[PDB]
């Protein structure tokens, strides 16, 4: 879709969390941005 | 989520000693058997997946 | 592809096995891309 | 730069955060910063 | 073929220590991969 | 090269901190150089 | 994976004492030598690789 709010989403959601699950949760988004990348290319 | 008395979790302890062992739950594993009128629970632990160069 | 698809399953099974196991898998896997990416160019 | 400036205050406000703050804040720049590389290609 | 020996060994020396260890060891791997992109670039 | 030179030096300094101090100086490295890597693009 | 009474377990204790220090267990290791009937288990210390540079 748009692929910026859902990502201010997940940010929030994950900043709303505690500190194992928000790390998890960022680095999870890390790698869907990775791969995003790689798909482009 | 059941602790020791000074703030220790199951949780944390399998974190603490097995790190990457997967952990699920599910419904149909709750009441597998009858002792005589007490639902038994169960637990099942196995290898998912076994690497086929060693054998 | 085929690529894509394995990389989801091992995100999905990386979301069920505690936090330092979770953090560490998917570090592996984000390492995995950046390999790929590598290998791109 | 102003994303410059930014950054630098995001670190120095992480760095004095406690360990899981600083590994959860460094992270959602690295994101912001993987975010802005998918922007520019 | 030799990076490539490198972080698989690397990969098989982090996956038995502890998680701390682990994760450190994969972050620096990931770090040694992206000096690599940038000396390419 | 004097950047190759100055993050070899952090990587060193960065093994011998605690492991959270170990992954903060990591994944600040870790930004150190994706910013670098918007910078040349 | 045995625990002090609280929830600490040595692999806890090795985690936040010797953070990248590396834990094999090999099958072979096992029963190494004989007392008069128990089977001796063993523990190997052991530095993997020494740089060249030094010496």
């Amino acid at each position: 879709a748009v692929a910026a709010a859902e990502s201010e989403r997940q940010e929030s959601a994950a900043s709303e969390m505690s500190g194992e699950g928000e790390v998890a949760e960022l680095i999870s988004q890390v790698k869907a941005i990775l791969a995003r990348l790689e798909g482009t290319a | 989520s059941v602790t020791t008395p000074y703030g220790i979790s199951v949780s944390d302890w399998i974190e603490q000693t097995y790190p990457k062992m997967r952990i699920v739950s599910a419904p149909e594993l709750s009441g597998v058997q009858m002792k005589a009128q007490e639902p038994e629970d169960a637990l099942v632990l196995f290898v998912e997946d076994v690497n086929a160069a060693v054998d």
